[PDB]
C-alpha cells in the first residue's frame, strides 16, 4: 500500500488553510452591509 | 482532477474559498488606494487616501512613540476637521493601524483606582466615536476617521457575488470556474467643499 | 439601404469578440485605428504605414446607453471600449479617400492618420482582407472586411 | 492504410469551419490554394511565391450527394464550396514533387502553380506548420498540415 | 527556525509595573500583527520573573495589588499564565498549544 | 502578492489551450520558447533571434501529479506537456534581463536563448503583446502577454 523504500514515514496531508490578518476587512465588512442595491447597467 | 477524486483530496473547495477570499481583496484595495482608469464623465474615485473628496490633515506627533497625554491631544485636532471646519455631525467612527491599537492597551499611568488601558480611556472622554475598531490597511503612523451610513461614507452593490460553471462540452473539457462582482464607493460632499471623511497624514 | 451599417463588429453568429478597455486622448470616430500608450491611455496610432508588429485594434462604437453609433465620436478623457480583432473575424473597417475596391480579396494595409488603405503587400503589414464591392470617396465610409 | 485521407478537413472534433462559397473558373483539385478574382469567381491563384498578404483559402472537398471526394476535380462554371483556415486548424494540403518531410515543424510556403512546397521562412509567406513524416514524389499527395 | 526570536528590550527582572505590560505586548504582536495566529494564547515564565510579580504595585492604589494581577486584569486573551523552572533569567516563552 | 503568477496558461475563461506532446531533451524552465526537431523530442529553441516562420510553442507547468511548477524544471527524457498559443490569448511568458515594459502594447520579441524580450518590430518576428507594466531584472521572470 506504500513502496517499501519509503515506509519510515506517514501521509496526514488535510491542507489546515491558512488564515487572513489582524483587522483585515472590518471597514468594508461594515460598508457592504449597509449598501443599497442598484440594477447592473446603471454605470 | 480525476486522480483527486479518488485520493479524496479536494483541490476545488480549497479554492472556491481561495478566490471568494482574494475577490474580497482587491474591492478593498479599490477602495483604500482607487484607480485611474475607471472613469465615465468625471466620476473617478482615486482612493480613500488620494482623493478630492476626503479632508487631509498632517499630524504632528508620531503616535508610534507619543505618551497617552499627547495621543488625546492630537485625537482632538483631528475629529476637529468634522466639528469645526466641516460642521458634519452624528456619531463618528475611527479606524486604528494595528500597531496603534497595540499601543493603546498598555498602562494608562493617569488613574489609579485600578488598572486601565489607554482604549478604555479614549472610548469614555470623547463619546463622539460610536465604534473604534482596527483595519490592517494603514501601516504605520495613519489613522482615518469619518462617518459611515448614507450621509457619509457608502457603498452601492452593482451585481451581488454569484458564481457558476463553465460548462464542458467535449469528454476532456478541463473544469473551470468563475465567480464576479460589481460595486462602487463614494464620500458624500456638498456644493461649497465641506467633506465627511478625515485621512490622517 | 440594404446593407445596414450600424454596428462595428458583424463577424458571425457564434463568435463573441476580444475587449480592451482604456482611457482616451482625443475623440476619434468608430472603426479607425488604434494604438495604446504610456499610462493607460489609448489613441489614435500616428506610426508610419510601413512598420510591423502593430496589434489589430480598432475602437468599437459606444453603447447605445451612453450616446454611441456608428459616426458618434466618442468623448476625450473617457473610458474607451475598444475590440481586438482574432484572425477569421469580418469588422467594418474606415478607409481613405480616393481608391475603389473591386475584387473580394485584396490586401488591406494600414494609413498613417488611422484609417486603411489598398496596399502593395510588400512593404506594409497586412491586417484584413476586403469583403464588399464599393467605390468610396470620402473620408471615413465602413467598408466591410475579413481579419484574416 | 492506417491514415485514411478521404476528408480535407480534419482540424479537431469541436472546430467547425469558415465556408467561402463562389463560382469556378477552371477545374481544380480539392485541397489546392485558391484566390477571389473579379466578379464573384474562385479559381487557382497564380501569384508569385514571395508575395505576401494571401489569405490562406483552399478547396474544400465537394459533397458526397455531387459527387465529390479528395481526388474527384470539380466541375467548372459551378459553386466550388471552399474552406477559409483559421490560425490553429489541421488541413490536409497539396504538396509539390521531390521534397521529404523530415521533422514536425517546418515552414509551409506557397507554390505558384496553387501546390506547397517547403520554403524559407524569410522571402515567403509561411501558411502553415507540417505535422507528418513522409516523403512525397508525384504532385499532388496529400500532407497532414497545421495551419498556425 | 521553526520558531520566532524575538529580543526583549528592558530586563523583565528590575523593570517597574509599567514597562512590564508595555513589553508584554510587543511580545503577544509578533502573534496577532506580523504572523497572523489567533487563538488564546499562553505564557510561561521563569521563577525568578515570578518572584518579581509578587510585590506591590504602586501604580494602583486602592488596596494592594501584585504585577501578576496586573496582566491577569489587562490582557485577557492569555489563557494560562505559570511558571516553568526550564528558563532561567530574562527570558519567556508565549506560544499556542493544541493540535493547531 | 495580488497578482498570483502559479499557472502559465491564463487566457480566458473560456478559451482552452492546444496541447503539444512530445519528448525532453534537456531540463527547461516552464514558460521558455520551444522548437520540435528530428525524432519526436522537443527542447530549448537556439534559433536566431532575426529568423521569421517560428510557431508559437512555450512550455506548460507539469501536472500538479508530477511535481510540477511555474518554477520547477522538467526532468529530462520524458514527456513534456507543451502549449500552442493561438492568436488571441494571454500566456505567462519569461524574459530576459534588464528591459523594463513600460506601456501596455510593445512587441514582444524572441531571444535566442530561450526567452522573450522586447525588440524592434522590423528585423525579427513578433510573437506577442505585453500585458502588465512592470520591470525585470533577473532572467526568467514571468510577465503577462497576450499572443495577438
Amino acid at each position: 500500500m506504500q513502496r517499501v523504500d519509503e515506509m519510515y514515514r506517514l501521509v496526514d496531508s488535510t491542507g489546515t488553510g491558512e488564515d487572513r490578518d489582524w483587522g483585515n476587512q472590518t471597514l468594508l465588512g461594515r460598508l457592504l452591509s449597509q449598501a443599497q442595491t442598484v440594477s447592473i447597467g446603471k454605470k | 482532477y480525476e486522480a483527486m477524486r479518488s485520493e479524496m483530496l479536494p483541490a476545488l473547495a480549497e479554492d472556491s474559498e481561495e478566490i471568494e477570499f482574494t475577490l474580497l481583496d482587491d474591492v478593498n484595495d479599490y477602495l483604500w488606494n482607487g484607480d485611474a482608469k475607471l472613469k465615465v464623465d468625471t466620476a473617478v474615485w482615486g482612493g480613500l487616501k488620494a482623493d478630492a473628496s476626503v479632508a487631509a490633515y498632517s499630524l504632528g506627533a508620531d503616535l508610534t512613540t507619543a505618551t497617552e497625554a499627547q495621543v488625546v491631544a492630537e485625537l482632538l485636532a483631528l475629529l476637529d476637521v468634522l466639528r469645526i471646519t466641516n460642521k458634519k455631525s452624528g456619531p463618528f467612527e475611527l479606524y486604528i493601524s494595528p500597531q496603534i491599537m497595540s499601543n493603546w492597551q498598555k498602562l494608562a499611568g493617569a488613574n489609579t483606582n485600578g488598572f486601565m488601558n489607554i482604549m478604555a480611556a479614549v472610548r469614555a472622554l470623547i463619546p463622539e466615536f460610536s465604534v473604534v475598531e482596527a483595519d490592517s490597511a494603514l501601516q504605520g503612523n495613519q489613522v482615518l476617521c469619518s462617518v459611515v451610513g448614507t450621509r457619509g461614507l457608502h457603498a452601492k452593490i452593482g451585481m451581488m457575488m454569484s458564481s457558476y460553471q463553465v460548462p464542458r462540452v467535449m469528454h476532456n473539457d478541463p473544469y473551470q470556474f468563475v465567480k464576479w462582482f460589481a460595486a462602487g464607493f463614494q464620500s458624500n460632499n456638498s456644493f461649497s467643499g465641506l467633506k465627511s471623511t478625515v485621512y490622517g497624514s | 439601404m440594404a446593407n445596414s451599417k450600424n454596428s462595428i463588429f458583424v463577424g458571425g453568429a457564434g463568435r463573441v469578440k476580444q475587449t480592451i478597455e482604456g482611457l482616451a486622448q482625443s475623440a476619434f470616430k468608430p472603426g479607425q485605428l488604434l494604438a495604446r500608450a504610456a499610462g493607460d491611455a489609448i489613441d489614435v496610432t500616428a506610426k508610419a504605414s510601413t512598420t510591423y508588429g502593430n496589434e489589430f485594434l480598432i475602437c468599437d462604437d459606444q453603447p447605445q446607453t451612453l450616446g454611441g453609433g456608428t459616426d458618434v465620436a466618442v468623448t476625450a478623457g473617457d473610458t474607451v471600449q475598444a475590440i481586438s480583432v482574432l484572425p477569421g473575424q469580418y469588422v467594418l473597417l474606415s478607409f481613405a479617400a480616393t481608391q475603389n475596391v473591386t475584387t473580394k480579396g485584396a490586401a488591406v494595409a494600414s494609413n498613417g492618420d488611422g484609417n486603411f488603405k489598398l496596399g502593395n503587400p510588400a512593404t506594409e503589414q497586412t491586417f484584413a482582407v476586403t469583403e464588399e464591392i464599393i467605390n468610396v470617396t470620402t473620408a471615413g465610409t465602413l467598408v466591410l472586411c475579413r481579419a484574416i
